[PDB]
RNA sequence: GCUCAACGGAUAAAAGGUACUCCGGGGAUAACAGGCUGAUACCGCCCAAGAGUUCAUAUCGACGGCGGUGUUUGGCACCUCGAUGUCGGCUCAUCACAUCCUGGGGCUGAAGUAGGUCCCAAGGGUAUGGCUGUUCGCCAUUUAAAGUGGUACGCGAGCUGGGUUUAGAACGUCGUGAGACAGUUCGGUCCCUAUCUGCCGUGGGCGCUGGAGAACUGAGGGGGGCUGCUCCUAGUACGAGAGGACCGGAGUGGACGCAUCACUGGUGUUCGGGUUGUCAUGCCAAUGGCACUGCCCGGUAGCUAAAUGCGGAAGAGAUAAGUGCUGAAAGCAUCUAAGCACGAAACUUGCCCCGAGAUGAGUUCUCCCUGACCCUUUAAGGGUCCUGAAGGAACGUUGAAGACGACGACGUUGAUAGGCCGGGUGUGUAAGCGCAGCGAUGCGUUGAGCUAACCGGUACUAAUGAACCGUGAGGCUUAACCU
RNA sequence: AAUUCCUUGUCGGGUAAGUUCCGACCUGCACGAAUGGCGUAAUGAUGGCCAGGCUGUCUCCACCCGAGACUCAGUGAAAU
RNA sequence: ACACAGGUGGUCAGGUAGAGAAUACCAAGGCGCUUGAGAGAACUCGGGUGAAGGAACUAGGCAAAAUGGUGCCGUAACUUC
RNA sequence: GCUCGCCGGAAGACCAAGGGUUCCUGUCCAACGUUAAUCGGGGCAGGGUGAGUCGACCCCUAAGGCGAGGCCGAAAGGCG
RNA sequence: AGGACCGAACCGACUAAUGUCGAAAAAUUAGCGGAUGACUUGUGGCUGGGGGUGAAAGGCCAAUCAAACCGGGAGAUAGCU
């Protein structure tokens, strides 16, 4: 299995999604990419409720 | 013969009684503390009112061993008790003012000369 | 290592060796000669050398002590009486060990021991 | 555990070459009875360096 | 003409599960490992804007390209399905170098100091725990450093079975149901006396061209090779302040390895004492047996560590990266092709151990042996008798020597062993008697009594003289030396 | 959760460090009411987890007592 | 299958200590287990003791160690009392 | 024969079951006994078990079996 | 009084070691669970193979269990070795 970090957000994740190594290499940096997308929303959300403070 | 997962009586006013080892300093892979070495300890047992707390690390000086020590002449200073004292972890001088009960001479270094200056025998 | 390690074990432990060995000390003094292994009798010497050494002097506290160890009345008698008085001139090595032929069973090399005096 | 192949008889052969008893030769005889006797051993009848030693 | 789901149509009537499974076969066909390959992974180079204050050759480096290693995952089924029978941990390792440290150097935007990057180098060292079934990984505390890999993802005819993949049971989801599962959750037999190769030790035979007893040279081989801290040189050099040296010297620790018990201790069922229950000596007493040594308290010699000493070299010669002289090619310059001098824990030695089976069988010193008739290939010969030496072996008493052999001391011209005498050491005021007390018991005699392996003496006992083995002057050829 | 893949979920307690454990939130991959739900004193050769005590499990093994192993005499196998 | 450390129903069952038919030592009575003698290595099995620390080993306190008896005092949360 | 050690609510002393002369005596040592054997539950010959009161047999029955006729069933047979 | 408590005989068989061509074709040692009950045991009967019995494993039915043993179909069949 798989394990990629993204050090300088320390996130981490363990693609055992499918079976071979690249499918759950390229799926993990899917994954990997998927959490980023998704904190960068949150942190757009810190943007957000301040215009309404 | 002290090493890690020990427990020693604290002499001094520091605010600790029930200490306990965690590594030998010194080189590396040392296996014992003699009587005047430095090991790395956490604290188990606390007065209220203290200068320190319950699970908190520093460095500690160990002034006695039941093991004892061989003197140059082939004689031994064996006692009842493993007593340490303990020491500003970064700055490594003495926390407390007040040491309890005897001490040996080979404690006869700078980094304990205030030490000696404060028990009350040997 | 037995390094400087005296005494033998003979494949017994010591409850059993030490009540093995009393046993055949009054059977020495009772006939004078008996026939055993070799290596046994090599330790016997260990044994009955010091009660014949404390029976060469006559002490109430002795024959009390000579009772102590090799527990027995009878023997105690052939002791102090006979053994005593007639070995007041030799000192030391009272025994005398003459290696016989093998035993037919086992092979185990026999050998006699007697007393240095049996006058016949 | 076990073997792999059979030894032969000529491998038996030089594995019992040590096998080979002794002979002792120390026959000593004695004085009196001149009997054969080994050495440092009583006779048959009990004789040993010239003495009755037995009894018997 | 209903009529052949698969359309040369097993009769135009037909679905699943099985991990107790069972039988017959296959490495013709998969999983682990090995093999060829090297897409991928990993590592190393080329062109080269840009980023970086200015400048791409301090570093990183897009755009693309060129190769290597065989450690990731894969590709193909070559080997094994009349078995290659397991992931991790434990123990034990061993090799590579693309180096984690320590060493030697080049460059800097290397002031000082501390770092970064690259080249040489395998000598030696390269943590303890919490959590997980774990490799990996996260955290804690260090450390000089806590290296990257190979070696059936080293190692199970060495250990464990936690995981997982046999049989029981439960939960969730799916399935009409059996049951299944990108799943998880309690519990679950690890067999083998070693023939051979190999390795760690130890012997016998024979050889060494005469035999025997000792001491060595020495080819070759092995072990060993780490390093921190403090101080001095000097709080100098350097530095605006702050901080803070290379080189050289001395002392002291950590780890590891070797040796040894004088010290600190452990053990010490062969030494002494106390004591519970019980049996026996007629009885009391005094002792002994048994109950893990009955349970415990101490303790000699040994053995041993946590104890005590000691080692790692320094140095020399030839080198790596690297540093220079002179000087070419090429009138200049140039560490270079001639030639010369430095230059690492690396190479060879230096230190310690084995070591002449080194068949190349060596060197040195000492000791011992110079009888007869025949056979007859007239042969380095054999038969028999007279002699069998130096020495060894056997037997015996035994060792801080030892599985058995072997090796060492001794065999009366004697201290080898046991015993005996004395001392030492250990244990704690014996037994008996007298006195005081209602009694347990105390006190004096008495630090006595008893004392395993230690030390010094004594032949009291046992190690008996010889028998047995082993020989009787050691071939040929040539050179140089003696008549 | 005996149920949660992503996930060792996210916060507090416990430890110097806690993929397990104890509380809490709810996004319930895929809880739920006799395919019984949620609590429950006591009980259990039951699952998981801390503390005291105690010790050779361990750091690191050391010595000693016995039965084998080894040697000698006797009888005398097996898998392969 | 054997002269096999296993299994086999019912009766009687003493002395001292002891609650006891537990256990310990003995009685009556029956036996020393049918291969032995030496050596006292590594290692294996059954055990004793162990300085300092006391789970740091480990899947896990597995195994061991330890606690243990009689009388008196005293004894939480919780509970179906 | 003289000491020593072990079990002793058993490793002791008697019956039932079940075996079948293993019991006693003399004699023999090839085979059997995991060794030797002058020993033996081993070979060979002879001897030994005595009952109105012990037990079985016998009288009476339990579970249950068999079963005159009878009932049922291809037959065998089954129930009773 | 108690499917009560502690605990021998008896029954059972949780943990570890030993053994694995063993002493033994599941036992030995040291600790364990129950031990007035749904307890245990001696003797003699009843139930039978796709049936018996089953506090239910698919366990047991003469060391043999998702199908006992014996004999006969039967020299079954075998694109396989």
């Amino acid at each position: 299995a798989v394990r990629i970090t993204h050090i300088p957000t320390g996130i981490v994740t363990q693609c055992q999604n499918d079976r071979s190594q690249h499918k759950n290499k390229d799926q993990a940096m899917k994954q990997m990419k998927a959490k980023l997308y998704e904190l960068e929303m949150q942190k757009k959300n810190a943007e957000k409720q301040a215009m309404e403070d | 013969m002290i090493q890690e997962q020990t427990m020693l009586n604290v002499a001094d006013n520091s605010g600790a009684r029930r200490v306990m080892c965690i590594k030998v300093l010194g080189g590396s892979h040392r296996r014992y503390a003699g009587v005047g070495d430095i090991i790395k300890i956490t604290i188990k047992e606390a007065i209220p009112r203290g200068k320190v707390k319950k699970g908190d690390v520093l460095k500690a000086v160990v002034v006695r061993t039941k093991k004892g020590v061989r003197r140059p002449d082939g004689s031994v200073i064996r006692f009842d008790g493993n007593a340490c004292v303990l020491l500003n972890n970064n700055s490594e001088q003495p926390i407390g003012t007040r040491i309890f009960g005897p001490v040996t001479r080979e404690l006869r270094s700078e980094k304990f000369m205030k030490i000696i200056s404060l028990a009350p025998e040997v | 290592m037995r390094h400087r390690k005296s005494g033998r074990q003979l494949n017994r432990n010591s409850s059993h060796r030490q009540a093995m060995f009393r046993n055949m000390a009054g059977s020495l003094v009772r006939h004078e000669i008996i026939k055993t292994t070799l290596p046994k009798a090599k330790e016997l010497r260990r044994v009955v050398e010091p009660l014949i050494t404390l029976a060469k002097t006559d002490s109430v506290a002795n024959r009390r002590l000579a009772f102590a160890r090799t527990r027995d009345n009878e023997i105690v008698a052939k002791l102090f009486n006979e053994l005593g008085p007639r070995f007041a001139s030799r000192a030391g090595g009272y025994t005398r060990i003459l290696k016989c032929g093998f035993r037919a069973g086992d092979n185990a090399p026999m050998a006699y021991i007697e007393l240095v005096d049996r006058s016949e | 555990a076990v073997q792999q192949n059979k030894p032969t008889r000529s491998k038996r052969g030089m594995r019992r070459s040590h096998d080979a008893l002794t002979a002792v030769t120390s026959l000593s005889v004695d004085k009196t009875s001149g009997e054969k006797h080994l050495r440092h051993h009583i006779t048959a009848d009990g004789y040993y360096r010239g003495r009755k030693v037995i009894a018997k």
